[PDB]
């Protein structure tokens, strides 16, 4: 902890495992004198949230909306400031140094995703804009105003730098393909339905993905079927995140503002349910080291670990 | 000679932030009273019993500063007209919470969005708030010249932007406002903060907002073209409007990040000060009539 | 907030169809709760909440003779003037079978819990006489497996045209209040010279007992009315249906109106300014039920084909006192 | 029924004499409750009821350092806007010693019972800001042997002549209410151009805690004022004295007025018609404190030398909302 911050902000926003087994935390201050945020690496994941037993930490100008790993050293940050930040991890993995901080969005940057290559990222915001980045060149390649409302979630396809989903408050789920002169394509169920709030690409088929609506319903979409194959009422409230397990036949981890975690099979049926959190469940990553151990962070400052049957 | 403030949806330290924008040459700051991403639950445990503080302290600024320099913004997550029962009730509570806190601080004005057509429940909450307690805060309704839907790039392959002649279509943001203020029986504490896009509409739309109560005009950084040197400036069509707004004596609100990276923010502002001090100077009639603007006088019998 | 006059009770006691229906709602509930094998072993504890001068008490005693099932009666009444009349019947006629309780049901601490709670708190618009708030406060003394009579009621609205009734309201202006106040309140009225512009759609519904863990009796309801002539909107007629028990019901909804029942006239929510409406257009009305700890009130507005001003914001013109 | 604005709190925080007096009232109460032999063993549980932005909390912490006695603090506040300010002080500065409670004291279910309850609910007429009703509801969580600060307060009335203030009131007529309403309510006012016609006599008194088994905060009080000039009665000036603790007191009664304390101005109960009064005659005024479950109000009347009409019957013109 050379440098680092003395204290960790109350509101844990993001939580991502490396391939090593290390744990990255995004934290924002959503109340009090100072409305900032902070990045933390934890080579010991059972130590977190504890600030004393961390491998490295750092303080950001402003709170962190979304996070993501970029290889093993790169960390991509969606700031409230309207900026995208790339923080490169140190030589000995003791510091976290700002590589670039670009002010391109006119409002809160609400979501980031890295594309298959790991050379490019797409940022969604409250300005309604979506942007594609070169993380090498540190610039906006493309800037698409597809939506008519603030962008909730953007999710890069597993295997194509060309393709990614975005979902917005305008009720639109878009399927992108930067190779078309009209990239975006509106998709979803037969009916209008409630607003989309969360997007998880399936790991094996770019064919299929799941989206969560604000009425606590998770749905499974096949892109060419172009119809909502399956659905289930999983949560009492807004679904804020969906994360597939690294398993062969992969499980679906389901976050909500009802402070609960759900884990569902390929048919969206309740396997596990945890009420261990007493405030909004914000993020989830599964251990690559132990595929049956699952880590969640809340606004209740709890870093919880679950064993999953 | 020009009154103008700065919209931010990000404030880490209200002390330094307000200090900066004043040093940039602004008159006031539009900012959140609660953190925009800090959703609150009001009914369902456990989220209900979230420990405080619920926002930053009122001690950080003086009364004089709260009364003059700060303009509240309703947190963007507050959607009182949601078709979801739970989100509706939470936004009902959230809005009173946000508006009440603005009254407590004694803010001169508070910003609310009109970004969809049905604001029947947003109007009712506000109407109950205006008739509940006694205060003379102002309510700036954020309405765009052109709906966000009719400003979007034509890049959705299977739902294109219908290019056809639409007279009553491209006025629709005015019916948004007219419906809203009508529900609020034309309250004097409800006025317009008119948001301007890169693409202006046809004059016939800019002719609607004639006669309406415009206290503010929101210029995003986007719409500013650059010139030979690097100075940010405006189109001759955006200038024609600025000159008409200046006549109405409205405050100007710069919103969004710096896109003229090489120069500071007092450059955007400088240009407005430039436009202002160049406008067709006031003639004979307009110099004697200064002050009597829209002042009613009862009929006096001269006999 | 006010007690009913003796002669008021008198008239409403004389609607036999209403008390036939209440008698039967119990008759059918008795048989379903105590088997014939238990008809002398099991005595049912039965509470008339808002007993009045006790036509519901008498009716409960008629239901017992009909079903030949055993019952014990509490008669809880807030109006002490009425309680005089109960305690006099209790002594002269009923006897120990009927306990009398001079109390508000929201307050009363019950000696035992009840099988069946029986009340007639319904207004012309169902929940306007505050049936929800009264039974909400008095349900914690209902048995875990206990019945409410009524179990369900629903309010119904329909847009109406009557330049006649528009005058009648306009002339209700009084000195020493908002000069438009007369428009921001509902009037009970035997509608006669008027024009129903659309089929009544339902507005608000309530269930008893109320299972939901976070009880909330506030409502918001958007209604859309197809209109198939040119006309001028002057107001909205209000009616209700109620499920006393199973298929037994009272209704003042003209379509399903319980025959020969005069107990309730329709309500009327007027609007300040009459709204012109043309063949084919949709009238869209919005209704809120609102409440403090102290008072309950409706606010309302027209959003199509033109917007009205929101009527009775803050319950400024009209509130019903808890 | 309404929350105080930040800048309102600000000004009233700047009366040092008032908070000097509250600091001392605790200082003296601490020493009398925990012997020196117990100064480290006994920790006193101390509750600021209506904590505001916490000048009474700070003052309680200053009292502890002064007496070197151990204390634990609850800060109960109804106004959530203020609670924001408390919870921010609680975090930054005070810490675990100060619990914060965002609740009405009448509602709050206390985790433990209190040694000392400390409140500044007093109005210009003492009980007009409903100090009695608030502390009555919140006393069941005071220890059997516990102190209230304040323990005692008393309202004082004196007849006044001011044709100037009579105009100021008459001109408070507003459209859309009883055209005499402006006379049937009390005005807080820095009395200046007026004539005190008699020495202030006491009107109403309250004690905390309230031992009496049948608590009742309604009052009726006949006052007789010797008048030793010819003059015209226009109203009655209201003041108060309060016993915070022992000999420590606040007062706005001009005779015993706490020096340099601007927190409270006098009240004024006007009368519709000015009453002529002659040298030697007695002004006899009558004052009632009245209340529902919902609202509290004063009614009043002049019975000598001529009768007035009873002012504010039913609290029609003026009520303070519980
Ligand atoms: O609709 C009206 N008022 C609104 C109110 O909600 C309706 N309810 C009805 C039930 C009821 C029952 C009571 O108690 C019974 C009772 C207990 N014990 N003893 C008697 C008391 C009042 C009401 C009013 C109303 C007003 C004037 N006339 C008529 N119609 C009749 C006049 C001759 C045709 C109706
Ligand atoms: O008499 C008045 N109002 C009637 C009311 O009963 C009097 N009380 C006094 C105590 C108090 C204490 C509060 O809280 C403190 C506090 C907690 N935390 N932080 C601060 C709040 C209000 C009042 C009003 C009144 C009105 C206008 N001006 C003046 N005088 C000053 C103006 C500059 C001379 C007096
Ligand atoms: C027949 S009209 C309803 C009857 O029930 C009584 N009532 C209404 N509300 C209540 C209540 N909350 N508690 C007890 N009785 C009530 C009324 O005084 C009337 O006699
Ligand atoms: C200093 S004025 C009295 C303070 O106590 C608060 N207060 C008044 N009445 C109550 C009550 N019944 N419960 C809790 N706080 C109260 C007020 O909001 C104010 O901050």
């Amino acid at each position: 902890p050379p440098n680092a911050p003395a204290c960790m902000e109350r509101q844990l926003e993001a939580a991502r495992y490396r391939s090593d087994g290390a744990l990255l935390l995004g934290a924002s201050s959503l109340s009090g004198r100072c409305w900032a945020g902070s990045l933390w690496l934890f080579k010991d994941p059972c130590a977190a949230p504890n600030e004393g037993f961390c491998s490295a930490g750092v303080q950001t100008e402003a709170g962190v909306a979304d996070l993501t790993w970029v290889g093993e050293r790169g960390i991509l940050v969606a700031s409230d400031s309207g900026a995208v930040e790339l923080w490169e991890l140190d030589e000995n993995e003791t510091l976290i140094v700002s590589k670039f901080c670009k002010y391109e969005h006119d409002d809160i940057v609400s979501t980031v995703s890295v594309l298959s290559s790991g050379t490019q990222a797409v940022s969604g915001s409250k300005d309604i804009c979506i942007k594609v980045w070169d993380l090498a060149q540190q610039v906006v390649l493309s800037s698409y105003r597809a939506h008519a409302a603030q962008v909730t979630c953007v999710a890069a396809s597993p295997h194509k730098d060309s393709v990614f989903l975005s979902c917005s408050e305008d009720n639109r789920i878009l399927l992108w393909d930067t190779r078309c002169p009209k990239p975006a394509s509106q998709i979803g169920c037969s009916a209008p339905g409630y607003l989309p709030t969360s997007l998880a690409w399936h790991p094996q088929q770019s064919e299929v993905f799941v989206f969560g609506d604000e009425n606590g319903t998770v749905s499974l979409v096949d892109t060419k079927s172009t119809s909502c194959v399956l659905s289930s009422a999983v949560h009492s409230q807004c679904v804020t995140g969906l994360v597939f397990s690294p398993h062969s036949v992969p499980f679906l981890a389901s976050l909500s503002e009802d402070c609960s975690l759900a884990v569902l099979d390929s048919s969206l049926s309740e396997l596990f349910r945890s009420q261990a959190h007493r405030d909004f469940v914000r993020d989830a990553t599964w251990s690559p080291l132990n595929h049956s151990l699952l880590t969640t962070v809340g606004w209740d400052h709890q870093v919880v670990h679950h064993v999953v049957p | 000679r020009v009154s103008s403030g700065r919209d931010l949806n990000c404030v880490p330290e209200i002390a330094d932030t307000l200090g900066a924008v004043a040093k940039q040459g602004f008159d006031f700051l539009c900012m959140p009273v609660f953190h925009p991403r800090f959703k609150r639950e009001f009914i369902q445990e456990p989220a209900k019993n979230r420990p405080g503080p619920q926002t930053r302290s009122d001690l950080l600024l003086s009364g004089r500063d709260w009364n003059t320099l700060i303009v509240g913004k309703l947190s963007p997550w507050i959607r009182p007209d949601s078709k979801v029962e739970k989100i509706r009730r939470n936004s009902e509570a959230a809005m009173l919470q946000e508006l009440n806190f603005g009254a407590y601080l004694g803010l001169p004005a508070f910003l609310l969005p009109l970004n969809q057509e049905d604001n029947t429940n947003l109007a009712r909450v506000l109407t109950n708030h205006i008739h509940t307690g006694h205060h003379s805060s102002m309510f700036w309704m954020r309405v765009p010249l052109v709906a966000p839907e009719d400003l979007r790039d034509d890049i959705i392959e299977n739902a294109p932007t219908t290019h056809t002649e639409e007279y009553s279509g491209e006025e629709k943001t005015w019916m948004w406002w007219h419906n809203f203020r009508t529900l609020c029986d034309y309250s004097k504490r409800i006025a317009v903060a008119l948001e301007i896009g890169a693409d202006l509409p046809s004059n016939h739309v800019i002719d609607r907002w004639l006669g309406e109560p415009i206290k503010a005009a929101i210029l995003p950084t986007s719409i500013f073209l650059t010139n030979k040197k690097g100075f940010p400036v405006l189109s001759k069509m955006h200038q024609r409007l600025i000159f008409r707004l200046l006549k109405l004596e409205v405050q100007f609100i710069i919103t969004g990040t710096n896109h003229h990276s090489e120069k500071e923010f007092c450059s955007y502002l400088q240009y407005l000060e430039y436009l202002s001090q160049n406008r067709p100077p006031p003639n004979a009639y307009e110099l004697f009539a200064k002050g009597y603007e829209d002042y009613l006088q009862s009929p006096l019998q001269p006999l | 907030m006010d007690n009913l006059e003796s002669q008021t009770y008198e008239v409403f006691e004389k609607d036999p169809i209403k008390y036939s229906q209440y008698q039967q709602a119990i008759y059918k509930c008795l048989l379903d709760r105590v088997p014939e094998e238990e008809k002398d072993t099991n005595v049912q504890v039965l509470m008339v909440l808002g007993a009045g001068r006790g036509p519901l008490v008498n009716a409960s005693l008629r239901a017992a003779k009909q079903a030949d099932r055993r019952i014990k009666l509490y008669a809880v009444e807030k109006n002490p003037n009425a309680v005089v009349t109960l305690e006099n019947w209790q002594f002269e006629e009923w006897g120990s079978q009927v306990t009398v309780v001079s109390s508000d049901m929201r307050e009363w601490v019950a000696p035992e819990k009840a099988d069946i709670i029986v009340s007639e708190l319904l207004g012309s618009f169902a929940d306007n006489e505050l049936s929800p708030e009264c039974l909400d406060g008095a349900q914690h003394f209902l048995k875990d497996d206990g019945v409410s009579i009524p179990g369900e009621y629903t309010s119904f609205l329909a847009p109406i045209s009557s330049s006649k009734l528009y005058n009648e309201v306009r002339a209700c202006r009084e000195k020493d209040r908002d000069p438009e106040a007369q428009f921001e309140m509902p009037y009970v009225v035997r509608l006669h010279n008027f024009h129903q512009l659309s089929a009544p759609q339902p507005c608000f519904t309530f269930s008893h007992p109320n299972r939901d863990p976070m009880i909330d009796n506030n409502r918001y309801c958007t209604l859309e009315f197809p209109v198939e002539v040119n006309t001028v909107l002057h107001g909205f007629a209000g009616y209700f249906e109620t499920v006393l028990y199973q298929d037994i019901t009272l209704s003042i909804r003209p379509e399903t109106h319980s025959p020969g029942m005069f107990s309730w006239f329709p309500i009327l929510f007027p609007i300040k300014q009459p709204i012109t409406v043309r063949e084919g257009q949709t009238i869209c009305v919005r209704f809120w039920r609102c409440s403090n700890s102290k008072k309950v009130w409706y606010e309302w507005a027209v959003t199509a084909p033109v917007c009205s001003a929101i009527h009775n914001p803050t319950g400024r013109s009209y509130t019903i006192g808890l």
